[PDB]
């Protein structure tokens, strides 16, 4: 808790489709939305 | 991470299908794994923005977004009422995968630096037409109301038949059948009434927008001649549209602008009416479901629809002009938007401080991929991240949007750039000059001088720097590969300038102005805010008092201020299961700690929030209020409902000073200080508050191991703003006993040097990684969806500050 | 103690038996989440023989319940971990340990 | 243009008559470019054309240029300088000596034709002599 701590960590990034939904009074946007993600390959421990 | 139960629990593995459903009405977010419900939900979260699907990952993954329709066939049926996400793509957009808030990209000749992205808001989907109910039509406009009502339908039916629409029993688009393509006086009652009201609304908005219009002709009124449409434009039932011919009516530019405004207002009125009736937007039209592809505010509409609406409104304006009315456009009233703070908007990218050059002749290039707000030049190592480039004396830059040289202000210089133009920046530290070239030609000032700046004091050196505004893209070439420079040979090589990174074995490291608010110690020389450390007296505990130095004077800065104490208090790992002189046993066995905030008389309690923040608080909200606090409830239950737990998570636990102002005192400046005390039981997770010794109704519950910083948010209204009092109460320990292990059993209040006041700073310098994850996104197919792949590992050595959990 | 919570399933059949050498990959953290050990950092699986009292009791029992190829989180109390003495300089006294153990193989 | 500028620098009636012409005719040298020896069109045109002259000399010839400038400072004649360079061509710079020469000569060879030429001692001496004379007289002009 006193000395600075070091460690090797993975870089993490995010990806989104250009789909934006929200709610507001008088808004023209639908309120219920649904999507899916299918996982094809995952290397659990590509690094440490 | 909160464990959630699902059949066959396992970390996401190949062939797994995760279904995510968002119901904004509750609001709630629910998950399903391989069709099985995930026994847990997010709910009661903030709704001030737009939600998007997102997947986060490290290297070694391959996933596919399934959004329905032709963008990924769902493997499981959406729950009833939920819409496929592909329907949410906006009219003027094409569905694709993108990163979030990227300051950097790849490009044909190297990395491209990217400025902030212009984001839509949830309020951008609310149509806001101009209010026209009180606009009573003057006699002339009232008279023309019906004629417009008929003529609009005439023109619309002519266009319908020209584009193919023919009369029929029902709206059969497949057979091109329209039931409403008849004479207006015979049009179905509902549509006729709507057309009539819209026709009147056109004149009404004409008046409301500020136009001055009245009769100026009757001879023309009786002279206008109607077009005779042939059998080809005749309907299946024999109906023939009658759009009056007015080929003698010309137009003016301001009138075209007003036509655009009228089209906007009309579309917004229609959208508001449809939303009231219960319609919504959808990329695919569904009339039974009341989903339309055009039910969006005019600004977001597609170009073709905008053109059609503008053409119709221009025809209406022409009809009025042909009637002879004097449609006079209103004067233009200037206004400002400044969506955000300019000083913190543009992203600044600079070379690392260690690359500062204190001598020689140095050259580099900056290609403007866009043509908007961008600045490029040289900066001193101590350049601030929250100041516009060249606003102060710490940078000499050129802005090519209009052509200006920036240093301690702006001056005309050079010429504006075009897309793909390369600005060559040169610094000569022997002559103490700075030169700018555009596509190899030296840019010159109005006086004709060929040096942008002169008499430059070397000081600590100079670094390449650029600034990109929202939506801007640049390409910084520091010349590591001399052959990559495009105009070095034309200008600079023979002049004796050297590429900035000519003989570097590695690319030059860069830093950027990250706009993530962070807490930093109050500067000892801050022009507006001063913090005084007051020692504890016999009747007073240790205190940290904030004062506004420049209050009640010209240049005074009055804005929301977010303060916290440097050290946190940490709740215990395990919570307990289920005179005025301290009693020694109680005071040495207690786990409750206390700290107060004094709001001095003259500082409005309605402008003060007192409490705690977690390490995660990063909101620099200039209009802060307790309703803006991030919050979310995680609810876990059984496979048959039966909620097990409902944990509330937030990053700001505060009370509002306005809750302790008596209604009698409301509206009057009190002459008494308001003392708000905060108590935290580190062994139970309970947080309570008191006002002037009276217990308040606000209470909070946090989970074990939580870290809380004492915090105060205040909008100053007096020279003496607030005071952190690190005192104690009867049988309650001071904050020092919780903060410092050596003082764990010491009841004497203390304020060691480490404990200090920090303020929230909107922008900070952050080092850009030398290498970035290579992510590949592509449309796998109409059934497979959109594939994201990342295979090459990438790691960094992270330095972690324990107390700040950063 | 020791609680075993599966992260990724194993074969479900092959469980370690006394005298067999378990080859595993693990990462160890304290209850508050501070990492203190990892065989993946050294890039070499850790091998230990069941019943020889080579590792802590929590590890013995948890890996005994684990199956070949399985990844699991072991939550080990102080009594099943270094207890009151702790590991001077590494693990504080009376510390609950959390391990992310993958049973690579048996030999 | 360099020869004309050299004549201007050497002769003194040239400068005086240029000044008289500009003062009398009230010619706007600033407008021409877009009273002051800086605005003198004679030196301005030479300064504008100088990059072309420098582009003829290879980076290696920089030392020979310095030696020729030193001679012209010693008031040697053109033939004297042309013989000095002819007889100490061996003082030509070597790329290995400096890292700057490496990339300078890399660019020079990358430029087509420049690498093809500059293999002739007569060409080298002529280039160095002319450019060095121009640079010397530019130094005299800039110096007050
Ligand atoms: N996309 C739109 N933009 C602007 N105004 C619209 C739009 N859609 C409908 N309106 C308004 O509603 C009216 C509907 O069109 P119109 O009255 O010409 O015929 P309709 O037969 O009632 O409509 P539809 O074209 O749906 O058959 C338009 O005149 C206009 O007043």
């Amino acid at each position: 808790e006193l000395l600075l701590q070091t460690n090797l960590i993975n870089y993490v990034t995010s990806i989104r489709p250009n789909i934006f939904v929200g709610r507001a009074e008088g808004s023209t946007q639908y309120g219920k939305w649904y999507f899916e993600v299918m996982v094809d390959e995952v290397a659990p421990f590509l690094t440490a | 991470a909160r464990p959630v139960t699902s059949p066959g629990q396992h970390l996401l593995a190949p062939e797994d299908v995760v279904s995510c459903c968002l119901d904004l009405s509750v609001p709630s977010i629910s998950f399903r794994i391989n069709g099985c419900p995930v026994q847990g939900v997010f709910e009661s979260f903030n709704l001030d923005g737009l939600f998007f699907p997102v997947v986060s990952f490290s290297a070694g993954i391959k996933v596919r977004f399934l959004l329905g329709g032709r963008h990924g066939e769902f493997k499981f049926l959406p729950p009833p009422g939920y819409a496929p996400c592909h329907e949410a793509v906006l009219p003027r957009e094409r569905l694709h995968l993108q990163p979030i808030k990227e300051y950097r990209r790849e490009g044909p000749r190297g990395p491209h630096l990217v400025g902030p992205s212009r984001c839509l808001s949830h309020l951008d989907f609310v149509p806001c037409p101009v209010d026209t109910i009180q606009i009573v039509l003057p006699p002339h406009l009232e008279r023309i109301r019906e004629k417009l009502a008929e003529n609009i339908h005439e023109l619309w039916a002519l266009t319908r038949i020209e584009q193919g629409w023919t009369y029929g029993p029902v709206r059969d688009d497949n057979k091109r059948l329209h039931p409403c393509l008849v004479n207006f006086h015979s049009l179905p009652e509902p549509e006729r009434n709507y057309n009539l009201q819209m026709s009147g609304e056109t004149l009404k908005t004409l008046l409301a927008l500020g136009c001055h219009v009245g009769m100026a002709d009757e001879k023309a009124e009786d002279n206008l001649k109607k077009t005779k449409l042939p059998k080809t434009y005749m309907m299946s039932n024999g109906y023939k549209p009658a759009p009056l011919d007015l080929s003698h009516v010309r137009l003016t530019p301001a009138q075209t602008t007003l036509v655009d405004r009228l089209a906007e207002n009309g579309h917004n009125v229609w959208a508001r009416d449809r939303v009231a009736q219960g319609w919504s937007y959808s990329a695919v039209q569904d009339i039974p479901a009341r989903r339309n592809p055009r039910l969006v505010p005019y600004r977001l509409l597609d170009e073709a629809t905008k053109r059609s609406n503008r053409d119709s409104l221009c025809q209406a304006v022409r009809t009025l002009l042909g009637y002879g009315y004097n449609i006079e456009p209103p004067d233009q009233e200037p206004s400002q938007v400044d969506s955000q703070s300019r000083g913190d908007r543009a992203r600044i990218f600079r070379a690392e401080k260690s690359y500062a050059v204190q001598s020689g002749r140095w050259y580099f290039e900056f290609e403007a991929v866009t043509t908007g707000e961008m600045r490029v030049g040289w900066a001193r190592p101590e350049l601030r991240p929250d100041v516009e480039l060249g606003a102060d004396d710490l940078a000499y830059v050129f802005n090519g949007h209009r052509g200006q040289r920036w240093h301690l202000g702006s001056e005309p210089f050079g010429r504006p750039w075009q897309s793909g133009d390369v600005v060559g920046c040169m610094i000569d530290l022997t002559e103490n000059t700075i030169i700018f070239t555009l596509n190899g030609e030296v840019l010159m000032s109005d006086s004709g001088s060929e040096t942008a700046f002169r008499d430059i004091e070397i000081g600590d050196g100079f670094l390449p720097v650029c600034s990109l505004g929202p939506g801007q893209v640049g390409h910084l070439n520091l010349g590591q590969d001399v052959s990559s420079l495009r105009f070095f040979a034309i200008c600079g090589l023979q002049e004796g300038f050297e590429p900035f990174a000519i003989n570097m074995q590695r690319p030059v490291t860069t830093w950027f102005s990250k706009s993530l608010p962070q807490f930093e110690p109050v500067p000892l020389e801050h022009p507006h805010y001063e913090v005084a450390r007051m020692d504890g007296t016999v009747d007073t505990p240790p205190c940290l008092r904030l004062t506004h130095r420049t209050w009640g004077s010209q240049n005074s800065l009055v804005e929301m201020l977010f303060l916290r104490l440097s050290l946190p208090v940490q709740f215990h790992q395990h919570f307990r299961c289920t005179d005025n002189r301290d009693d020694p046993e109680i005071i040495l066995n207690t786990t409750t700690y206390y700290y107060s905030v004094r709001v001095f008389a003259g500082q409005e309690p309605s402008c003060v929030w007192v409490g705690w923040v977690t390490p995660d608080y990063h909101q620099h909200d200039m209009s802060f209020d307790l309703s803006k606090v991030r919050a979310v409830t995680v609810t876990m239950g059984d496979e048959q409902g039966n909620v097990h737990s409902s944990l509330k998570c937030s990053n700001c636990y505060m009370v509002w000073g306005g809750d302790f102002v008596s209604p009698g005192q409301q509206g009057r400046i009190s002459h008494t200080d308001l003392v708000i005390g905060c108590l935290v039981d580190l062994a139970t997770g309970l947080m309570t508050f008191t006002a002037n010794g009276k217990e308040s109704n606000t209470f909070f519950q946090v989970e074990p191991n939580t870290k809380l910083f004492p915090a105060v948010f205040v909008l100053p209204t007096h020279q003496n703003v607030v005071q952190f009092e690190l005192g104690k109460q009867k049988n309650i320990m001071p904050l020092s006993a919780a903060m410092f292990l050596s003082e764990r059993k010491n009841p004497a209040p203390q304020c060691p040097p480490r404990l200090e006041v920090q303020m929230l700073m909107p922008v900070s310098w952050s080092r850009m990684p030398n290498h970035f994850l290579q992510v590949d996104t592509r449309r796998a197919g109409e059934r497979l969806g959109w594939a994201v792949q990342c295979q090459e590992p990438l790691m960094m050595m992270a330095l972690h500050i324990p107390e700040e959990n950063r | 103690g020791v609680q075993v919570e599966t992260i990724s399933p194993g074969d479900g059949r092959t469980f370690p038996k006394r005298g067999q050498t378990c080859v595993v990959h693990y990462t160890g953290m304290l209850e508050d989440g501070k990492k203190f050990d990892s065989s993946r950092d050294r890039n070499k699986p850790f091998k230990f023989t069941l019943g020889k009292q080579e590792v802590i009791r929590g590890w013995e029992e948890g890996v005994a319940q684990m199956s070949v190829g399985q990844r699991a989180k072991l939550i080990i109390s102080s009594d099943y971990a270094y207890g009151a003495t702790g590991h001077p300089g590494i693990i504080p006294p009376h510390a609950t340990l959390v391990f992310d153990v993958e049973l690579l193989k048996l030999e | 243009v360099g020869e004309i500028f050299i004549y201007w620098s050497k002769s003194h009636n040239f400068k005086r008559e240029e000044q008289n012409f500009v003062v009398q005719n009230e010619i706007n040298n600033m407008s021409f470019l877009t009273y002051s020896v800086q605005t003198s069109l004679i030196v301005a045109t030479l300064k504008k054309m100088l990059p072309i002259g420098l582009n003829m000399c290879a980076p290696t010839d920089q030392d020979l240029i310095v030696l020729a400038k030193a001679r012209y400072a010693l008031k040697d004649t053109d033939e004297e300088v042309r013989e000095f360079l002819q007889n100490n061509l061996n003082l030509q710079g070597k790329v290995e000596g400096s890292p700057s020469l490496r990339w300078q000569m890399a660019l020079y060879r990358g430029v087509p034709g420049r690498e093809e030429d500059a293999d002739d001692p007569e060409k080298i001496v002529r280039r160095v002599q002319e450019v060095s004379a121009v640079l010397y007289h530019l130094d005299q002009t800039e110096h007050p």
